[PDB]
């Protein structure tokens, strides 16, 4: 058994963490007090779920997780909510004053005063691991803390755990649910600073999750609770292989091996189906072929982009529920004969397929319907670079006028860091073009 | 098409399907960078407070 | 605990301050004795932003009351909510400032400023986590203008990383007490340019035109103008005073609203300005209408750097988004193309007293240069003949200081013009 | 009002479309980089498709299909024809063609050594002249239909509009772009038919018809009088079949049905007609201009079927 440590940074990271850990508890049969009656080994064990939960002598199953925000208001809800008993207080770290949507305040000014405490609490968890694999880091691109503190933290984890894999779950900014003009600055600044420290990063565009909630869950104005429950379904699909018995993606290293041949091009596109409303009173259940087909519709992607106009470097399919290989292979043959799936020449054209028999779990009284089978596709396609283009365009528009730059300079960041990060983004777009397109 | 590396357990199975074959920073550096930023902050604060001390001296002259 | 410290200086500042406190005290269910008699925990959930908790389970405004003359603070103490203020927070001299910025800033005011700062420090010291300061004052008189900007300068010196926000009533010849108002206003704007993060330009010209033209009041009093000011201020502090979706402090708001440090002067607006319930299209159209703006400036003569819209009441967020998008898409040329997504929307479920639905508007528009041009012209018309200068040089000011203030304000105008043509 | 932006200053067709849209009251033109547009009239080169469809509350439409370049370049068209089973190497309605670079079909084409006249493009019978010319090598149609009066070659331009729903609309007016020199088997003036090339190097530029352009009414009259058939029966059935087969081939690759932004595009198909009244595809142009006389009508059709269909205000086409 090999442990995974989850780190939730800033508002978005903390609330998504809440949704994920709630869902993991329901999937593993762990109650809000931490007891797991199905676990017959009291106070220890080397089961697959112990990759994410440790055990006390009293039978309490404790997430291997640290929550970190620079203001206290979001983590206090965890401290007083349904799962308050799940987490030890030393796992929940708050400052007094936040980064005000300012990367420089998160990374330099405020981050400098909490980083050692955070690394110490992380060390406390690591000392409880017998074979630490690495970290799952949850954060927004747009917040001052999610961007700047997260990048500071990633640098320090590279120093203190240089052999260990690090995965990100990153919330990409959308004007439909966000209230800040400077999110493009922070996103570009954090991606630049975190790139060579992250082995694999799953970006979730709030615009895509928003539209999925509106279209498929019939929600007029999705809230964070809706968005985070859907995101948590996708995260759970991704981590299920680390948390249950199985032979695919059983270690953090395998995500990079299977999905990332170019270390900088380490942003796989996630596509999830089916998303069905709990209120929909007549639902005809969807077959393997239909949901695997859904995997190739942009409307179901976590980032809106068009994979037909790029190239695949890797692709794999994580099924949950009633799925046998024969139906998967028939679906793939059909889709190959019907759709535009072009791989780069130096990677084989192929799918790695994982199937977990336990059906997807849903939150009782939630917005999602229980389904007999679901799938998450993780594909490394150059088309995801469209999101970088959008972000870079917005950066160029503001930076040409130096709009808002003084807030960052006044926290001690230099203007050169803006153009260094932006140059690095230009080189990233170039990498994706060279891999993905022909004259 | 070709199905390889079929693994199976009670909780599921995995496999691979091929449709076609092919064809650093130190802790010292981080500390220096953070301290340089903090020095810039301190510098801006000192410029502000110097400007305000100039204002106080003008007020006394008035 | 995100505490704000409030300061009101001079006659105008203290009257509009008082209206602000009575209005928000009513919204939070606090009576004149400081007792809570509301119906909903949301009223108390973020009460500590503006109110301290006392022993008698009393909520006391975090408010400092300053003037160089006693008159207005006796009127405050006798006013309807006057008992709610902390007695030690009344800091008043005896001399007055005679509508003279130099008296407020350099002579009479300097004698009192230390005692005002002591009370500020005593309030801040007991703050869990002071976010910053708001000041109410006029720019046309002597105490709010001269001593207020002195206070602002000292607060900046002692709390240099805290947000300083003002609600600043800008003079107009249409509603004028003395001829020297443009001098006092020009000297003050320079100070605000240097030492505030956000300044709401509340123009007595605009408040007058609203009371007269729209509200059909033939003889508007200061009370009628201050009713608009207090309702606007309530609107603009809603997003931090009541529970909801936003995790903000004055610094995050400032960072979202202020793209260049000197260009931090906002046009406020309010809708509606009658029993017919107002549809979301009607609120949206009226809040963007020149006629609802409180800094008599035509927004069609400039461009919006940033806009915040705050809606209060029970309404469809879908419908709000659709109408806000409609106004942006149909009027795209008045919003700078080089700040993407520069219109932000907040909704608070709790409406103000009496209205079912309302909207408050905060615009960072380059059209605000018109206000400063106005003042500059009135300044120059006198200063080219040195008229009334002896009132100021007799308190020790040199002509040179006036020339520099005039230059600073013409530069501010030029900066607004640079970004309007970009 | 609907709002639009213009990003290709050299498009005649869309300059006229723009002027038409303005003369409604309900469309406003914006500066080329304002993102709050309903409609982009995009540039020909490196149109930023990745930035479309991300403006809350705006339905966004663009006058180009991303990926249509595959159809509108000689090498990509040859590859698409040869490699798509719905088309196949034995397409019969496309001339035998081979990709040659200066996956190079040099030897594969050489195997077609042995009517051996070929054309290289991006005209001779010895291969060495052509392969020493550096592109695609294509079988040159040695027996073209020659109009009696003047014994002269021509080509047919058809305009085709594909809307956001992937309806394929064939404009009822085509044009024949003729030579006005006799065709000779023996000097690229009797062999070619470009509008510019005839209005310059070729002597007689207007003798038989205005601007070397003949329209369907005249050409139909000629086919009735000379060959005793119609344009519809003898030629247009084949044109419609070819256009439909080409666009149905790429539909899965480029459709905007389930995408977050919508697309339409105007295409220019160029055909050759041989002496057996067999139609051959020569060219697909992704940014065509129009013959002067038909601008007004065609551009109005674009507004009616392509733009107002998505953005409605308060038939010249045949649906294929
Ligand atoms: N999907 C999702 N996105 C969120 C959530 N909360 C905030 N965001 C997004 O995150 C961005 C704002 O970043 P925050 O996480 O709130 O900022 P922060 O990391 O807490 O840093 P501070 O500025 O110090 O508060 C915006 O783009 C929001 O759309 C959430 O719960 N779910
Ligand atoms: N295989 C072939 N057989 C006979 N004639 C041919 C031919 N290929 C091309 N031509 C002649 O050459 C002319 C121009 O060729 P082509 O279509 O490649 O030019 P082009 O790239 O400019 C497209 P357009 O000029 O219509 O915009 C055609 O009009 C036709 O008369
Ligand atoms: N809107 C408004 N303006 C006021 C009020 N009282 C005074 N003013 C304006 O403020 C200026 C006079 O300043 P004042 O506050 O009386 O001077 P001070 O008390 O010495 O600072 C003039 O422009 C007046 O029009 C008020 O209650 N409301
Ligand atoms: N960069 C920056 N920010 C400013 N205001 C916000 C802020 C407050 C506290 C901060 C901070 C930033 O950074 C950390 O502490 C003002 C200025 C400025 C400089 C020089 C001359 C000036 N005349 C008017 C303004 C100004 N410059
Ligand atoms: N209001 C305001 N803010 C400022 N911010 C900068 C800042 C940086 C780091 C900080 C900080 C503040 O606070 C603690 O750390 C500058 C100024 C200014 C104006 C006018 C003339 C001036 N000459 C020098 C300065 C100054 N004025
Ligand atoms: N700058 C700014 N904006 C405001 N409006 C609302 C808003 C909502 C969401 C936003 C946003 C702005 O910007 C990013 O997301 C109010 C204020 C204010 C000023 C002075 C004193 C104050 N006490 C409480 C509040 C406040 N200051
Ligand atoms: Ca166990
Ligand atoms: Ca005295
Ligand atoms: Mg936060
Ligand atoms: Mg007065
Ligand atoms: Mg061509």
């Amino acid at each position: 058994m090999r442990e995974c440590i989850s780190i939730h940074v800033g508002q978005a990271g903390v609330q998504i963490g809440n949704a994920c850990w709630e869902l993991y508890c329901l999937e593993h049969g762990i109650q809000p007090d931490g007891q797991m009656p199905s676990d017959k080994t009291i106070g220890g064990g080397d089961d697959s779920f112990n990759t994410f939960f440790s055990e006390t002598g009293a039978g309490k199953h404790v997430p291997r997780a640290v929550f970190v925000d620079l203001e206290p208001t979001v983590i206090d809800e965890v401290r007083t909510g349904t799962y308050r008993q799940l987490f030890h207080p030393e796992q929940l770290i708050t400052g007094k004053e936040d980064a005000a949507n300012n990367y420089a305040r998160g990374h330099y000014t405020i981050g400098k005063e909490i980083i050692d405490l955070v690394l110490d609490r992380i060390r406390k968890l690591a000392d409880q691991c017998t074979g630490l694999q690495g970290f799952l880091v949850f954060h927004s691109f747009g917040g001052g803390t999610g961007s700047g503190f997260t990048s500071l933290l990633m640098e320090r984890l590279s120093v203190d755990y240089g052999k260990k894999s690090k995965l990100e779950f990153s919330i990409y900014p959308a004007p439909q649910v966000s209230t800040a003009v400077v999110e493009p600055y922070n996103s570009i600044l954090t991606t630049h600073t975190t790139l060579e420290h992250s082995d694999c990063a799953f970006m979730v565009d709030n615009e895509a999750i928003y539209d999925i909630c509106r279209r498929n869950l019939d929600i007029e104005r999705p809230t964070y609770t809706n968005l985070n429950r859907l995101i948590s379904q996708i995260v759970s699909s991704i981590t299920a292989s680390l948390r249950f018995d199985g032979a695919l993606n059983v270690d953090l290293t395998e995500f990079q091996t299977n999905l990332v041949p170019y270390p900088r091009i380490h942003f796989p596109l996630a596509t999830y189906a089916p998303v069905i409303s709990a209120e929909k009173a007549y639902h005809e259940q969807l077959s393997v072929a239909e949901i695997t087909n859904a995997c190739f519709e942009p409307a179901n992607q976590m980032v809106k982009c068009d994979p037909r106009h790029g190239k695949y470097m890797a692709c794999c399919l994580l099924y949950r529920g009633d799925v046998v290989p024969k139906d998967v292979n028939a679906a793939i043959a059909t889709i190959k004969t019907k759709r535009s799936i072009q791989f780069v020449d130096w990677c084989p054209t192929g799918f790695k397929v994982g199937i977990n028999y336990q059906p997807p779990t849903v939150v009782p009284g939630g917005d999602l319907a229980k389904v007999q089978r679901a799938v998450c596709m993780l594909s490394n396609t150059t088309a995801i670079a469209e999101a970088w283009a959008r972000l870079d365009h917005k950066f160029d528009l503001m930076y040409a006028k130096r709009a808002f730059v003084h807030w960052y300079v006044g926290e001690g960041m230099e203007e050169g860091e803006f153009s260094e990060a932006r140059e690095d983004m230009a080189a990233l777009e170039k990498d994706y073009e060279e891999v993905g397109v022909d004259s | 098409m070709e199905v390889i590396e079929l693994n199976k357990c009670t909780s599921g199975q995995s496999f691979e399907v091929i449709l076609k074959p092919p064809s650093d920073p130190s802790l010292e550096e981080i500390q220096k960078k953070l301290e340089a930023a903090e020095e810039r902050r301190k510098y801006q604060e000192a410029e502000l407070l110097k400007h305000l001390a100039e204002k106080r001296e003008h007020e006394r002259e008035v | 605990m995100r505490e704000i410290v409030h300061i009101q200086a001079g006659q105008c500042g203290n009257q509009i301050g008082a209206k602000f406190w009575e209005v928000i005290s009513d919204e939070h269910g606090i009576d004149p004795t400081g007792s809570y008699h509301g119906d909903s925990d949301l009223q108390l959930e973020r009460i500590n932003v503006y109110y301290n908790e006392a022993a008698g389970n009393k909520y006391v405004p975090r408010a400092i009351l300053v003037d160089l003359e006693p008159g207005t603070m006796d009127s405050v103490r006798s006013g309807p909510f006057g008992q709610i203020f902390r007695p030690d927070n009344f800091v008043f001299g005896q001399s007055g400032a005679g509508n003279n910025w130099a008296k407020g800033h350099y002579t009479e005011g300097a004698e009192l400023v230390d005692s005002v700062l002591d009370v500020v420090r005593k309030e801040s010291e007991s703050c869990d986590c002071l976010q910053g300061f708001q000041l109410t004052h006029s720019l046309g008189g002597g105490t709010g203008s001269g001593m207020g900007t002195l206070l602002i300068s000292k607060i900046r010196e002692e709390y240099p990383d805290r947000i300083m926000n003002t609600f600043s009533v800008v003079p107009s010849p249409k509603v004028s007490d003395t001829v020297v108002e443009p001098y006092n206003a020009t000297l003050s704007v320079h100070q605000l340019v240097e030492n505030t993060d956000e300044t709401y330009c509340i123009d007595n010209e605009a408040l007058y035109d609203i009371c007269f033209r729209t509200l059909k009041l033939t003889t508007p009093t200061y009370g009628d103008l201050n009713h608009l000011v207090s309702a606007t201020m309530s609107g603009v502090t809603t997003c931090l005073r009541f529970p909801g979706q936003l995790n903000a402090d004055l610094r995050k708001l400032a960072v979202n609203m202020v793209p260049f440090p000197r260009l931090h002067f906002f046009m406020p607006g309010f809708a509606p300005l009658q029993y017919r319930a107002l549809t979301v299209p009607e609120l949206t159209q009226q809040m963007f209408d020149a006629k609802n703006m409180m800094a008599a400036c035509d927004p069609r003569h400039g461009r919006y750097l940033t806009v915040a819209a705050v809606f209060r009441g029970r309404m469809s967020m879908k419908e709000v988004d659709e109408q806000m998008l409609n106004v942006q898409n149909k009027n795209s040329s008045y919003f700078v193309e080089w700040i993407p997504n520069n219109v932000k929307t907040a909704v608070c479920d709790i409406p103000p007293r009496g209205l079912k639905m309302s909207a408050t508007f905060i615009g960072n528009s380059t059209a605000i240069q018109e206000l400063f041009k106005r003042i500059s012209e009135q300044f120059t018309a006198m200063f080219r003949r040195k008229a009334f200068l002896h009132w100021y040089t007799g308190e020790g000011m040199d002509e040179m200081e006036f020339t520099e203030a005039e230059s600073n304000m013409n530069d501010l105008v030029s900066e607004y013009q640079q970004y309007q043509d970009a | 009002m609907y709002t639009f932006v213009v990003r290709d200053e050299n498009s005649s067709v869309y300059a006229e479309v723009s002027r038409l849209l303005l003369a409604t009251g309900q469309w406003k033109r914006l500066r080329k980089d304002n993102p709050r547009f309903n409609l982009m009239l995009g540039e020909r080169n490196r149109l930023p498709f990745g930035r479309l469809g991300h403006e809350p509350g705006l339905v966004q439409l663009v006058n180009y299909y991303r990926g249509a370049d595959k159809l509108c370049r000689k090498a990509s068209l040859v590859k698409l024809i040869k490699t798509s089973p719905e088309l196949s190497e034995s397409c019969t309605w496309f001339p035998e063609s081979y990709v040659i670079y200066p996956t190079d079909e040099r030897e594969v084409f050489l195997a077609a050594y042995n009517g051996n006249v070929w054309i290289a493009k991006s005209i001779s019978s010895e291969a060495s002249e052509l392969l020493d010319f550096i592109h695609v090598i294509q079988k040159y149609l040695e027996k073209p239909l020659l109009l009696e009066p003047g014994h002269r070659k021509f080509d047919i331009r058809s305009w085709v509009l594909v809307d956001h729903l992937y309806n394929i609309y064939l404009y009822r007016e085509g044009v024949l772009r003729t030579s006005s020199e006799p065709y000779n088997s023996a000097d690229k003036t009797c062999h070619l038919t470009n509008h510019c090339i005839q209005k310059e190097y070729s002597k007689n530029y207007g003798r038989y018809e205005e601007g070397n352009e003949m329209f369907f009414e005249e050409f139909n009259q000629y086919l009735m009088d000379a060959l005793n058939t119609t344009l519809e029966n003898s030629i247009l059935l084949q044109i419609k079949h070819i256009i439909r087969s080409c666009l149905m081939c790429i539909e899965p690759a480029i459709s905007t049905k389930h995408l977050h932004y919508q697309s339409f595009q105007l295409f220019g198909f160029d055909f050759m007609v041989d002496e057996e009244l067999k139609v051959w595809l020569i060219e697909v142009n992704g940014a065509p201009a129009c013959a002067q006389k038909l601008y007004a009508e065609l551009c109005q059709g674009i507004v009616d079927v392509a733009i107002s269909s998505v953005f409605p205000l308060a038939s010249i086409f045949i649906k294929l």
